[PDB]
């Protein structure tokens, strides 16, 4: 599994949530921006690592950062279809 | 004790006088007009071109063009006579010692190119400074562009006057230094 | 109507695409502007504009081809030794191409005739002119004039159709009308027109030249007025192709005229048949393939296949007079059409992928795994078999065990079907020769021919694997389930799932171009070595044959070292030792430049754009230091563009290397 | 010009002792046709300016 | 919409107010509308003056040249090579000094008229012999200067090209056995096709 971290610079775009192809991200209420909402990654075990969330993030440097961990890959982080690891 | 054999063929000047600092005193080189390899090479050029010429008709245009080529080759032979060539190749050399007063010296082309290259760079920089917009880089303001192009001739003086007066460089704290290397 | 044809958009670059309307903020904007220039589908406005753009651009390109033809005709009339070539084609190399005497470039022109010096052309235009009964300079003048008039007409038509066609325009969608009129009026009614042209201008002329009257009484006989010669004057019974014309070393032009007449009749009858014939099975294909990209792909594949048929049929089915002996011309005519076949096949695959992404695919995409899997297995099988017979021969020859290799004098793999394929030609049991030169002798196919044909099959199958894998896995895949939303061309989907680089159909074309290039480089080498070794060459009066390569193919082409030594090294002596030699200086220089360009491509092929972006930023620091700010911000090439540039330079450099290598050698030997 | 040349009117130079048919080629090879083309080129540049400024309504 | 007095079929060039040729406004291409016409006037005046001096020197050299010790080529074009390098160096040095000092170092189309917008073509040299005409015949004097400058420019061009077509001196106009000019010995594509150099 990868590591998807959300930083304080988030401005509640919701673009990262919409771009995620495996429903890793979600919007949670907060009080650090005018949108009163920040992103969260409660399900990074389903994060394939496509980094579309990083493409969609418009902050100066990404408020959402995906750290690839190749020696950590699970069946969900690899998108295995022909083969089951469970 | 024969420095040629001591050093495996290469020969050393063995003399410490300022008169040998010129390239013309080198024993590797020799004036082209009295070098055997130069004579042989340009004679072979003449022979090959002449042999090609005889293959065509006498009254054809190709014959006249080959005569013109032969004249060009002979003019090249007589023009490179004062140029220095090695005592073993016959190919004339280019002098890159800053001599300023020898045939084939690299000082004159260097000066000419540096002037015109500074001219080009100065014209481009002036246009970029006077058009601080992206729209002016895709749709060139041709009158202003040619104005800067003509104005670039005084670059060796204007550029220095900007260097000393603090109008060329910019302090590092005003442009993006680069990627962060620390924070924690 | 035409009041809207305004220049106001000429200054406004990038107007056609709404993604470029934000302005040139970065240098990526320039490359995107060039990339979307001909992508009429994604450009602004309705579908009618797409049709107008496509049709008018077709007309403009047709005008461009006509202009190229006109240039060739004017070069032949005013910058050529076509006169002396007409008088004596066996002693004069064709040349309609001079070089100015600048920077010593005069060394490029070589002796072609006693009154002419120039670059030996290998386009075969002189043979075409002679087969077209063109003798006087006035005929070439008027051919050039007609081609220029056609250029102007097609340019004006392209200009007009951008406003003649409207939103209601529908003539392009009438596929029944297009097929019927094309077939009948062009393939039938123009083939018979060319048959008429030949019967009335070639047979009156080409037999006169072959009859030894190159004089032809000037215009007294050559300018038609020869209705006392009969159409089938010198058919000499026999069968078309069994007996060649002994003078010009080609099929008699009367037989060619009869061929064109009969083919026109056949096409007209097929157009009549199409009123009631076999249908209702290709009907799903009929309804599902009415789109620009699908018909473009179909036409590209068809034209490329026709190009390869032309490449194989222009060499040992000699049609043109005095062309079989002109070995550089034969080589060029084969190899150029081979390369065009490969390139247009690749384009057909690309546009199949584009159609799949824009339109809706057909039934074959649902069992795509068995298809693209048995294709994988067959590619592996014929790669581990065809090539390795070369590796086996190489290893056992290096070991000193020649009796264990695959050769004719050893374990031999007989080409059973080809050896039993004496159906083609079926000529008499001897050879044909014109003047110290072999016209055509039957290629005796042995073990080496078997192995190299299997190499060809393997390379073709791998290129097809890449193309069909790109086409079938365009919409979605087990790897990425929404490839349709990603578009046609994309760098990747991200480093996730292990890595998703080069999943797009565009990247599949990117690999397929490399594999097609590798596929027909072997085809070029097989042809270039086989013809020299076993067909082309001198002769001896005692019926003995001395070929150019002295029969190296059957003894050396069984091992990779044989290809390296006897083809890429021994036969490269002409190009490598081509400096200061009048005709072949540019070929040596272009050999060097092709090596440089091919190696230069590797910088784009092996590297990623992030390193170059960081380097560009480092340089931009120095630029900003001296108050030199490019407001079109410098960005490195996009990933797809980096791959495209790498592929283009790779193929261009390699093609130039082969081009120089083959052409210089054939010019020296001839 | 054709009338005058055919009827025998010529410039006082032996280089002009040609028929009217060969006058064009002979004078092209002689030089004056190139100079005439240069002069007609400048006059036609002025004419082109006239057309451009008339069609646009500037004059 | 007025028209120019010189070319009546063209629009009257704006930005060409009265400087000299205000009666015959002549700018078909329209450089005055494209460039700072004060710089254009400065360039025209410098060209005219340099060409007056050039015509006088070009005429004088074959006859009353011959500075004591300098060699004499009849063809005034060759006088550059057949002259002492020292005198030529000193002359170019003086010309550069005059060019640099006259404009106070603002010798640049961008910086020529930026703060010292004095007057187009005025250098304060010999102005004591002007302005006594009550600003009316002074304009006529400026007109005469401009007309002489333009005539001198065209005349010097003609003299150079006459010396080239003759390949000799200048004043022996139409020398003996010259029989007309055909001296441009440079090949051309039209020349190549006409002379049958290519083809055949
Ligand atoms: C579209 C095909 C095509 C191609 C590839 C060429 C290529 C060439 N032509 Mg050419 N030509 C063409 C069409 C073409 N032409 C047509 C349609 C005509 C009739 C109008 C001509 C008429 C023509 C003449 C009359 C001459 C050439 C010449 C040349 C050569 C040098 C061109 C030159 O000096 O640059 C010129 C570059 C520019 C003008 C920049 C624009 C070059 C190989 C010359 C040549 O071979 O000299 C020996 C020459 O004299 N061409
Ligand atoms: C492949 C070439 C091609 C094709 C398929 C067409 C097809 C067509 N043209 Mg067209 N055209 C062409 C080349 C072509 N043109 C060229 C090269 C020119 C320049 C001379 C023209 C000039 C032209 C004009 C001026 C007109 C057409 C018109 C037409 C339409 C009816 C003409 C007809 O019956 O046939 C038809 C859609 C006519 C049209 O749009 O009908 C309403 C019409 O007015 N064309
Ligand atoms: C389709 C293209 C085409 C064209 C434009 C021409 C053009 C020509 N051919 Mg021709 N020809 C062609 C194809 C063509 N040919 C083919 C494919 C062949 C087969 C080999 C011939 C065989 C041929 C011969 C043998 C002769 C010509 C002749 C001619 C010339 C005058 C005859 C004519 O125009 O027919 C006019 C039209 C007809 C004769 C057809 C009338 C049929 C009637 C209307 C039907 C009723 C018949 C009745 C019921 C019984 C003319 C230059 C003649 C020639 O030399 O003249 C210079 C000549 O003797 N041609
Ligand atoms: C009945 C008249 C006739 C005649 C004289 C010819 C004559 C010819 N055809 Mg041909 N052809 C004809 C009818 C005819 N064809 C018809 C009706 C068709 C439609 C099926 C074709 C389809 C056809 C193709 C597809 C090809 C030829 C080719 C050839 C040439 C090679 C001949 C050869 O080696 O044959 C040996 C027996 C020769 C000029 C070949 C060619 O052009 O070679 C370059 C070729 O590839 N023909
Ligand atoms: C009839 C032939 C034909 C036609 C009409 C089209 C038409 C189209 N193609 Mg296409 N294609 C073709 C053949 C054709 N192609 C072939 C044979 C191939 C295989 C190589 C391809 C591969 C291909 C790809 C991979 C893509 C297209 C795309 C497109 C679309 C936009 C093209 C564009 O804007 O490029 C603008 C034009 C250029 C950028 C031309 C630049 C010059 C090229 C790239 C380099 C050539 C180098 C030159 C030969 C050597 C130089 C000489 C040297 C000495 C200096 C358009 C629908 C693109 C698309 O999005 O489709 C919807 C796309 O991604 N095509
Ligand atoms: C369309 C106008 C036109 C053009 C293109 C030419 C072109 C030519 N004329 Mg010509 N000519 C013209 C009008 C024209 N003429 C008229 C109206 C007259 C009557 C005065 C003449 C009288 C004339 C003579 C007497 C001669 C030529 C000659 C020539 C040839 C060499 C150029 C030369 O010396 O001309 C000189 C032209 C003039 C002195 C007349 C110019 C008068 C007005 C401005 C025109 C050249 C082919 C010469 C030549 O080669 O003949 C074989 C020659 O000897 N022309
Ligand atoms: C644009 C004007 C112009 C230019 C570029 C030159 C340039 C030149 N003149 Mg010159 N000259 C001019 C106007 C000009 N002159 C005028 C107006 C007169 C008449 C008073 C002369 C009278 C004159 C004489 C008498 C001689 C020259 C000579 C020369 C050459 C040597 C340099 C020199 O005399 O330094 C002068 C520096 C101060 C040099 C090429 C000499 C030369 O080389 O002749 C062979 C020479 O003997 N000139
Ligand atoms: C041809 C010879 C030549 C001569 C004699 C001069 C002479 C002069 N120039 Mg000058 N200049 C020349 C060529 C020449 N220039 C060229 C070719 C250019 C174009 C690049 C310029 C561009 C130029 C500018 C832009 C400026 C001058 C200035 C000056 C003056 C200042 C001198 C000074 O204080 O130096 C002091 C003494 C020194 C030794 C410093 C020189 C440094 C050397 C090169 C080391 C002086 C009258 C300046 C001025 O104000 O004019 C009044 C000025 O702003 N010149
Ligand atoms: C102390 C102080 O302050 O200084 C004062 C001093 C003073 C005197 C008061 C001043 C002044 C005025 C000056 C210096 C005025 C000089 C004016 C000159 C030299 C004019 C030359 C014109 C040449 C022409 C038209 C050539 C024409 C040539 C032609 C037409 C040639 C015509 C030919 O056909 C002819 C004749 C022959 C053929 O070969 C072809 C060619 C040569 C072309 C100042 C400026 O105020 C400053
Ligand atoms: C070198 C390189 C660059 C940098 C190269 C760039 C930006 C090319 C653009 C440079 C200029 C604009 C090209 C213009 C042409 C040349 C200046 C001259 C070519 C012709 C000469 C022979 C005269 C990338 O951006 C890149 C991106 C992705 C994968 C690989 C690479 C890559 O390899
Ligand atoms: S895209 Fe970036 S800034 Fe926007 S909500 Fe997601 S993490 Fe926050
Ligand atoms: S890398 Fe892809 S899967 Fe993972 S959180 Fe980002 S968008 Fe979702
Ligand atoms: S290396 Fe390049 S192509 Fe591969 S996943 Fe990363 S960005 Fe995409």
């Amino acid at each position: 599994s990868h590591a998807v971290k959300i930083y304080d610079t988030c401005i509640g775009c919701t673009l990262c949530v919409r771009a995620c192809p495996t429903d890793v991200l979600e919007m949670v209420p907060a009080s650090i921006n005018a949108a009163k909402q920040v992103a969260s990654s409660p399900r990074v075990e389903d994060c394939v690592g496509c980094k579309r969330c990083e493409t969609a993030c418009p902050t100066d440097f990404l408020s959402i950062r995906v750290y690839l961990q190749d020696n950590e890959e699970t069946q969900y982080s690899l998108g295995l279809d022909l083969v089951d690891w469970s | 004790a024969k420095p040629l054999e001591m050093f495996g063929g290469v020969d050393i000047d063995l003399e410490d006088t300022p008169a040998h600092w010129t390239i013309k005193a080198s024993p590797v080189l020799e004036p082209c007009k009295d070098n055997k390899k130069f004579h042989k090479k340009l004679k072979d050029e003449l022979y090959k071109v002449k042999k090609n010429q005889q293959k065509f008709a006498e009254g054809s245009a190709a014959y006249a063009r080959f005569n013109k080529k032969i004249k060009m080759i002979e003019l090249r032979e007589t023009a490179y006579g004062d140029r220095l060539c090695g005592k073993k190749d016959g190919l004339p050399r280019t002098i890159a010692t800053g001599e300023w007063n020898v045939r084939g010296s690299a000082m004159w082309p260097a000066a000419i190119f540096l002037y015109i290259a500074g001219w080009i760079g100065w014209a481009g920089r002036s246009y970029l400074i006077r058009t601080n917009d992206a729209a002016k880089e895709i749709n060139i303001d041709v009158p202003l562009a040619v104005t800067c192009m003509a104005s670039g001739f005084s670059w060796p003086v204007a550029a220095w006057q900007e260097i000393v007066n603090g109008e060329m460089a910019v302090p590092n704290d005003q442009i993006h230094n680069g990627g962060p290397w620390n924070q924690s | 109507i035409f009041r809207y044809i305004n220049t106001t958009l000429w200054a406004k670059a990038g107007h056609f695409n709404k993604a470029l309307s934000k302005g040139a903020k970065t240098t990526t904007w320039i490359w995107n502007l060039h990339d979307y220039a001909h992508d009429f589908d994604i450009q602004q406005r309705s579908t009618g504009l797409i049709a107008r753009k496509v049709f008018s651009s077709n007309l403009a390109h047709l005008s461009l081809v006509f202009f190229w033809i006109s240039g060739m005709h004017l070069h032949g009339a005013y910058l050529s030794n076509y006169d002396i070539w007409l008088k004596d084609p066996k002693s004069i190399t064709p040349s309609s191409h001079l070089a100015y005497s600048l920077i010593g470039q005069d060394i490029l022109n070589s002796y072609t005739s006693e009154y002419f010096s120039g670059i030996t052309i290998t386009s075969g235009f002189f043979q075409l002119y002679r087969s077209e009964g063109i003798i006087t300079q006035s005929q070439l003048k008027y051919a050039c004039a007609t081609s220029l008039i056609a250029t102007l007409i097609c340019l004006s038509g392209s200009y007009l159709h951008m406003q003649l066609m409207s939103k209601f325009t529908s003539f392009y969608k009438k596929f029944q009308s297009l097929s019927q009129d094309h077939l009948i009026i062009i393939f039938g009614s123009r083939s018979t027109s060319l048959s008429a042209h030949q019967i009335h201008k070639m047979l009156p002329a080409n037999p006169l030249l072959d009859s030894g009257i190159s004089k032809p009484s000037i215009l007294q006989v050559i300018s038609n007025s020869l209705s006392y010669t009969l159409a089938l004057f010198s058919t000499n019974l026999s069968s078309t192709g069994k007996l060649l014309n002994p003078s010009t070393r080609s099929v008699f032009l009367s037989q060619v005229a009869a061929h064109h007449k009969t083919t026109g009749v056949v096409f007209i009858t097929l157009g009549l048949i199409r009123f009631l014939t076999m249908y209702k099975s290709q009907f799903s294909i009929l309804t599902s393939y009415i789109d620009y990209h699908i018909v473009l792909s179909i036409n590209l594949a068809l034209i490329a296949s026709l190009s390869i048929i032309v490449a194989d049929h222009l060499t040992r089915t000699p049609i043109y007079p005095h062309k079989s002996t002109s070995y550089p011309t034969i080589l060029c005519l084969s190899i150029h059409h081979a390369w065009l076949s490969g390139f247009l096949i690749i384009g057909s695959g690309a546009h199949a992928s584009i159609f799949n992404l824009l339109g809706s695919p057909t039934s074959e995409i649902r069992h795509r795994d068995p298809i693209y899997s048995h294709l994988i297995w067959v590619c592996i099988a014929i790669g581990l078999h065809s090539f390795s017979l070369y590796c086996h021969n190489d290893t056992l020859e290096a070991l000193g065990r020649p009796e264990d290799i695959f050769h004719d004098n050893s374990i031999q793999l007989k080409a059973i079907f080809a050896k039993q394929s004496f159906l083609r030609a079926e000529l008499q049991p001897d050879i044909e020769m014109l003047d110290k030169k072999i016209i055509r002798i039957t290629q005796e196919l042995g073990t080496a021919d078997f192995i190299v044909h299997h190499i060809h099959a393997f390379t073709i199958h791998v290129t097809l694997l890449i193309l069909s894998k790109g086409v079938l896995y365009a919409r979605n895949s087990r790897f990425v389930s929404d490839k349709l939303e990603l578009g046609f061309t994309y760098p990747c989907d991200g480093p996730g799932r292990g890595g998703t680089c080069q999943i797009s159909p565009w990247d599949h074309l990117f690999s397929a171009v490399f594999w097609m290039y590798n596929c027909l480089n072997v085809v070029t080498f097989h042809y270039f070595w086989k013809m020299q070794s076993d067909v082309w060459g001198f002769v001896s009066i005692q019926k003995h044959i001395s070929h150019y390569s002295q029969g190296d193919f059957s003894v050396n082409s069984i091992t990779i070292n044989g290809w390296l030594r006897n083809l890429l090294w021994s036969e490269a002596s002409q190009v490598i030792q081509s400096y200061a030699l009048s005709s072949i200086c540019p070929y040596g220089f272009i050999f060097l430049i092709g090596h440089f360009i091919w190696a230069f491509s590797l910088m784009f092929l092996f590297s990623g754009r992030a390193y170059w972006q960081e380097l560009i930023e480092s340089i931009l620091w120095s630029h900003h230091k001296l108050k030199i700010i490019p407001h079109i911000q410098p960005r490195a090439l996009s990933i797809s563009q980096g791959r495209a540039v790498g592929f283009i330079h790779y193929t261009l450099g390699g093609i130039g290397s082969t081009w120089a290598f083959i052409i210089s050698r054939l010019l020296v030997l001839t | 010009g054709w009338i005058a040349t055919d009827l025998g009117m010529r410039l006082p130079g032996p280089a002009y002792q040609v028929s009217t048919l060969e006058a064009h080629d002979a004078m092209v090879k002689f030089g004056p046709m190139a100079q005439i083309l240069i002069w007609l080129g400048i006059i036609e540049v002025f004419s082109f300016l006239a057309i451009t400024n008339m069609m646009e309504g500037t004059t | 919409k007025e028209t120019s007095a010189s070319v009546p079929f063209l629009p009257k060039p704006k930005n060409l107010a009265g400087w000299v040729g205000g009666e015959t406004e002549f700018d078909p291409i329209g450089f005055s509308n494209w460039f700072d016409m004060k710089w254009l006037r400065e360039a025209e005046l410098k060209h005219g003056r340099v060409c007056m001096m050039a015509t006088v020197g070009f005429v004088l050299q074959p006859y009353i040249g011959a500075y004591p010790g300098v060699e004499m080529p009849a063809d005034s074009l060759q006088a550059v090579y057949a002259a002492p390098s020292e005198a030529w160096f000193a002359f170019i040095f003086a010309a550069g000094y005059i060019e640099s000092s006259s404009y106070n170092g603002k010798i640049t189309q961008l910086n020529m008229f930026e703060d010292s917008d004095r007057v187009p073509g005025n250098l304060g040299w010999g102005s004591t012999r002007l302005e006594g005409m009550s600003k009316e015949e002074s304009e006529l004097m400026q007109l005469k200067e401009l007309k002489n400058g333009r005539l001198a420019m065209l005349a010097f061009s003609g003299m150079v090209h006459h010396n080239i077509v003759v390949k000799g001196a200048l004043f022996p106009l139409v020398p003996d056995g010259w029989t007309g000019p055909e001296p441009w010995a440079v090949g051309s594509i039209m020349n190549n096709x006409x002379x049958x150099x290519x083809x055949x």
